[PDB]
């Protein structure tokens, strides 16, 4: 999952 | 954001002099999470007071449960002292057994 | 039913120590059953509820590894957030996440759940469609457009729609004696002077579970909304919860007021007056  | 803590002081069971109980201090609705909480016995801090693991609600604000065993007597006065960046001075809420 | 599982993750960055504090807590039907704190002895997820003890070493290790993964995820997100908001350095910030799933009485999925917050305010959240995002503000639009390009949604949905439900099932079967129980509320009313010709009436509900409950004051057959204080349901300290509802009543007319308690475990609502 990609970070903010 | 900054949310001042909501404080509630109370006993697990309806208090009864001479009968072992539990003194609770529920601090909640606060943010950020660094917070100071003490329980008082006749104005004095009580050693070894246990408390819950940090948590938070739907609205993102934090809450903790502070407690300690005690046996309520006629004249013993209890209270909860709470300090948080939103307060200019520690907030003291007295335990009213017959709320 | 309903039923739910939720993981509440908090990360607080501290000055001088470029490693954020990461705290994750898991709940089932709102009861804590697992927890991980990076400020612990040897960070690792730990059983919070008895029915979690039957989990073997493999369960913990895997769970703990993910936590090590989230510490990282939260470390970078914080750093990125710090920028989006043109914030300084050496300060303290909070990033929080809520994730989970709900089920109806039938145990099928009712809703997927995923949402984030920064500094105590909504940041970005997955929509109930588990395909679109709602960004609280400007900066969140950056994360939004950034997450739409990579298709983050589909993955979360995969989890929330499947894995989440599966794990919830197991937890539900393992501790059903604990979770599926209901403790009916015990009620009573207290009296307290408020003003010259004004009185305070307090309705109590104690030892109930789950925490959900409804308290009302009524005149004849209509509920009272004015000068009626409702306090936040609180934990008894032993798994049960407490709450009360107060209303300011004219001195001498108390008898025409009634309290009512509605709760899952009650055959029928509790109705009582002052005495």
């Amino acid at each position: 999952y990609p970070a903010l | 954001i900054q949310r001042t803590p909501k404080i509630q002081v109370y006993s697990r069971h309806p208090a009864e002099n001479g009968k072992s109980n539990f003194l609770n201090c529920y601090v909640s609705g606060f943010h950020p999470s660094d917070i100071e909480v003490d329980l008082l016995k006749n104005g004095e801090r009580i050693e070894k007071v246990e408390h819950s693991d940090l948590s938070f609600s739907k609205d993102w604000s934090f809450y903790l449960l502070y407690y300690t065993e005690f046996t309520p007597t006629e004249k013993d006065e209890y209270a909860c002292r709470v300090n948080h960046v939103t307060l200019s001075q520690p907030k003291i809420v007295k335990w009213d057994r017959d709320m | 039913g309903p039923h739910s599982m939720r993981y509440f993750e908090t990360a607080v960055s501290r000055p001088g120590l470029e490693e954020p504090r990461y705290i994750s807590v898991g709940y089932v039907d709102n009861k804590e059953f697992v927890r991980f704190d990076s400020d612990a002895e040897n960070p690792r997820y730990e059983p919070r509820a008895p029915w979690m003890e039957q989990e073997g070493p493999e369960y913990w290790e895997r769970e703990t590894q993910k936590a090590k993964g989230q510490e990282q995820w939260f470390r970078v997100s914080l750093r990125n957030l710090l920028g989006y908001y043109n914030q300084s350095a050496g300060g303290s910030h909070t990033l929080q996440q809520m994730s989970g799933c709900d089920l109806g009485s039938d145990w099928r999925l009712l809703r997927g759940y995923l949402q984030f917050a920064y500094e105590g305010r909504d940041y970005i959240a997955l929509n109930e469609d588990l395909k679109t995002w709602t960004a609280a503000d400007m900066a969140a639009q950056i994360t939004r457009r950034k997450w739409e390009q990579s298709g983050a949604a589909e993955h979360y949905k995969a989890y929330l729609e499947g894995e989440c439900v599966e794990w919830l099932h197991r937890y539900l079967k393992n501790g059903n004696a604990t979770l599926l129980r209901t403790d009916s509320p015990k009620a009573h009313v207290t009296h307290h002077p408020r003003s010259k010709g004004e009185v305070t009436l307090r309705c109590w509900a104690l030892g109930f579970y789950p925490a959900d409950i409804t308290l009302t004051w009524a005149l004849n057959g209509e509920e009272l909304t004015q000068d009626m204080e409702l306090v936040e349901t609180r934990p008894a300290g032993d798994g049960t919860f407490q709450k009360w509802a107060s209303v300011v009543v004219p001195l001498g007319k108390e008898q025409n007021y009634t309290c009512r308690v509605y709760h899952e475990g009650l055959p029928e609502p509790l109705t009582l007056r002052w005495e």
